[PDB]
C-alpha cells in the first residue's frame, strides 16, 4: 500500500485537506497501475537493450574475489552503506 | 521529495520485470509515481474548492481527471 | 537510450 | 586524472594534523589508480559474460516517455532525473 | 551536482562513473556501481593513510613520506596483499 | 523437513540472477542440517550441567495465573502471549 | 505496546530473582503490566467522564480499584 | 520509573484525559507492585522447576566454541541483533 | 513462523525452536535461542550463498554448481575450518 | 509449564 | 546557519514568539562573530602554550600500533563510538 | 538540554585553521557557550517584545534588548539594522 | 588502584549466571593495567613530539573569560562546564 | 558527574583522566582521549571476560579461575598477541 | 586554569 506516502503528498500541497477512506484506495490503485506499466514497459526495453551493464553486484563481486580477507569485508560493508545513503 | 524507494525497489526486483536492476532504476522510478500522486492530488482540491470541503471523496478525484486531459489518457475514469 | 541533465525543470509547473 | 585532491581531503579527516610529500602522494593516487582499474576490468569480465536484461534509469525513463504522454512525460522525466543525478 | 555528498563521500562519484564509460569497461553502466566503487576507493586511501601517518608519528614526523606508506603496507597482513611491496 | 525454500530465498537476497542446481541445493540443505546439529548439541551440553534457575516465560505465564485473579489472569495472558508470538 | 521491554529485562536480573532470563520473560512481562496500566487508567478515565472532568487525580483511581472486584483484590486499597 | 510510558497508555484510552501531578506517582506505583509480585512468584517457580534449559548463552557459547575466528565474531554479532529485534518490536 | 519476521530474518524460528525441544537437547528453551540460532544459520547460509555465486560468475556461469560452493569453500580461510573439504 | 496458544482473545471484556 | 538551533532555544524560554526572516540572519550574524572571536582567542592561547597533549588521536594510534590485527580495528571502533555519545549528548 | 550543534562547532574548529589539532571538550564546551549567548539575547528579545504587544521578534526587539543590556552591548556592538 | 568492581561489573553483563574467583581476578586486574600502561607510555611518546598547538577546552575557557564580560563570562563558564563534565 | 555514561561505559573515564595526569604521561589530555581509553579497556575486559566465561562453561563450571583465562587467551589468535602466554 | 568545577550555577 502506498496510502501513507499519498498522505505526506497530499500535504505537501493540501495540509488542511482529509481523504475517505475508499478515495485513498483509488489513489492506491493508480500508482499500482503505473507502476504496472512502467514496470512492464521497462522489462519489454530491458529484453530489447542486450549490452553488458555493470551494476553494483558486479563491483561486489569484484571486490570479494581481488581484496583479500577482512579488508574484502569492510570494502564490501563501506560500498553497501554507500549505495544505502544515495537510495534513502 | 518524500516516496518509498527501497520497497519500489523489492518490487521491481521480484524478478517478474527482470532480474538484475540497477539501483538507479527505483529511485527514477518512485519520484514518477510522486510526482503523478502529486498531480493528481492537487487537483482534487482544487476541484473541491467548487465542492467546498475540507475533505477529499472519490467523486472530486473523479472530477479532476476527467477535466484533465493528460491524466485521463493515462488512467481510466475513475469509478 | 538517453539519460541528459538537459530534460530537468526550472521553468513553471503547467496545466 | 588524479585524485590527488581527494586523497587528501580523506588525508585531512584522519590525521588533520599530518602532511604528505609530493613523492607520496604521488603513490597514494598511483595506488588508487591501480586498484580502480583491477576493479574495473573485473567488473568487466563479470558483465560481459552475464547475458540477461537489465533495468536502469535509463529504461525507466524511456518508459516514462512511451507511457506518459505530454506534459506529463516531460516534466516526469524531470522529477526522476532530479531525483537520480542529486541535482537542485 | 551533488552525487558524492548524497552517499557520504569524499571521492568523486561523477568522475567515477565518467572513468568506467570512458575506459569502455562495459556499455551501460547501473547508477549503484560508481557509487559503490568510490565508497570502496576511499575506504582504501582511509585505510592506507591512516596506518601511514601512524607510522609517521610513531617515527617523530608531522609529514608522510614514501617509507611511512611502505613500512605501513608491509606490517598490515591485509594490505600487503593488494598491493604488495611498495616501492620507493 | 527441509531449509531449502529459507536458503533459495536467501540467495534470490543476494544473487537474484543466479540460480543453484540439485545437487548444490542439496549440498547446503546438509551444511545447514549439520551446523544446527553442531550448534544444539554444544548447547544441551552446556546447560545439561548448569544447574542455576531460569525465569522464563513459562514461569511468568504460571505467575500471572497466580498472581491475577480471574479475568485478569486469562486476558494477562492473552495480551503477554501475543507480545510472545509475535 | 508501549511498556519498556529493555528495561523490565534488567530488573529481572538486578534484583536476583534469577540470574539467568529467557528473553521471553520480558517480553511477556512488559505486556502484562501494559495491559493493566490499560485496564486501570481506562477505568480512571470512565469515573472522571463520568463525573465532568478532564483530569485524573488520586480519587478517581481510588473510585476505580475500589469499584472493581478484580482490581482491589489485585493492589488492594487506595490511599491518597 | 515507568512514569513516560504510563503517560502513553492513557493518551491511548482517553488522549485528551490528563494526569495527577501525584497520580502518576500512584500509578507508577503499582506497577512497581505488581512487577516485584511477579517476579517473586517467577522467582519460587524457576527455583523449583530444575529441568536444564537452553537461552541464548548456550547458543552464543557454543557458537564462539564451534565457530572459527571473526566468523564466530560475525555470526555473534547477527545472533545477538536478531534478539534484540525480536525483544524490541 | 510469526516471529521469524519480528527477528529480521527469512529462516524459520518456529520450525528451529520446534526442533530444539523435538530433539531431545533440552526441556525447556528460552525464547532467545530459536530466535539467534535462526539468525546464525541465516548468516552462514548468506555467507556460503554470496561466495559460491561470486565464484560461479567468476567461472562465466549463471548457476551455482557443488564445484563452485567447493571452491568457495577452499578459497575462504574461516569457511573451511567450519566444513571442512566440501565433497562433490 | 506450557506456552500454548490456546490463550488468545479476540473481542472479550 | 545556526538557525534551525536558534528557532528551537528560542521555544526553551518564548514557545509563544515567532521570528522575523531577518531577525533571523542578525541572530545568525552574533553567533558567527562570538565563535570567530572566541576561536581566533582560542587560537592565540593554544599557540602560546607549547605543553605536550595527548588527544584522542594518540590513544587510537597507540592503539593501532599495540593492539594486533582485527582486535585493534574492533577497539577503534569502540573508542570512535564512546568519543562520539560523549560530544553528541 | 542542550539543542546546539556540537558535530558542526567541531568542524569550524577545525575548517579555518585556528589550530590542527582540538581536543573535543574544546567544541562541546564552545556550543554551549555559543547557544548560552543565543538563550540570554533571544530572552530579551522576546521581552523587547512584551512592551509591544507582539507575538513576532523583529530587528528593532533584538536592537533594543541588545543595548539595554549594558553586558551584551560590550559584546556585540550596537546592533545595527 | 583496581579495575575490580568494573570489571565484575561488565563480566554480569556478558556471563550474568557465571563468577570469578580471587586470582582469576586478579589477573583481569593486572591485564588491565599492564594495557593502561602501555597504551598511555605510547601515547605519551606521540604526545611528546608533536610541536603543534591543541585548542582543548581549557584554552576555550580561558577564551570566554577574556571575550565575555563580567556577568556573561561567569555563566557561560558554568554552561561549558556543566556540558564538559556530562 | 555522568561522564562514563554519557560515553556508554562502566569503565571510570573519570579516574582514567586523572590517572593520564597523575602518571605524568603528559601535562594537557584533551577530553575525548579518557573517554576513548576506557572504552578500549572496557572492550578488551569484556572480549576476554566472555572467552574465559565460554571457557568455564565448556569445561563445566559456574565461576571462571585462572586456568580458564589461560584457556581463552592461548586460544585466541589475537589475544595471546597482546598478552603473552597468561601465568598460572 | 583548569576545568575546576567550583565554577558552576545552583
Amino acid at each position: 500500500t502506498y496510502k501513507i506516502y499519498i498522505f505526506k503528498v497530499l500535504k505537501q500541497v493540501h495540509p488542511d485537506i482529509g481523504i475517505s477512506s475508499k478515495a485513498m484506495g483509488i489513489m492506491n490503485s493508480f500508482i499500482n497501475d503505473i507502476f504496472e506499466k512502467l514496470a512492464q514497459e521497462s522489462s519489454k526495453l530491458a529484453r530489447y537493450n542486450k549490452k553488458p551493464t555493470i551494476t553494483s553486484r558486479e563491483i561486489q563481486t569484484a571486490v570479494r574475489l581481488v581484496l583479500p580477507g577482512e579488508l574484502a569485508k569492510h570494502a564490501v560493508s563501506e560500498g553497501t552503506k554507500a549505495v544505502t545513503k544515495f537510495t534513502s | 521529495l518524500q516516496f518509498p524507494v527501497g520497497r519500489i525497489a523489492r518490487f521491481l526486483k521480484a524478478g517478474k520485470y527482470a532480474e538484475r536492476v540497477g539501483a538507479g532504476a527505483p529511485v527514477y522510478l518512485a519520484a514518477v509515481l510522486e510526482y503523478l500522486a502529486a498531480e493528481v492530488l492537487e487537483l482534487a482540491g482544487n476541484a473541491a474548492r467548487d465542492n467546498k470541503k475540507t475533505r477529499i471523496v472519490p467523486r472530486h478525484i473523479q472530477l479532476a481527471v476527467r477535466n484533465d486531459e493528460e491524466l485521463s489518457k493515462l488512467l481510466g475514469d475513475v469509478t | 537510450e538517453e539519460d541528459a541533465e538537459d530534460d530537468n525543470d526550472e521553468e513553471v509547473n503547467v496545466e
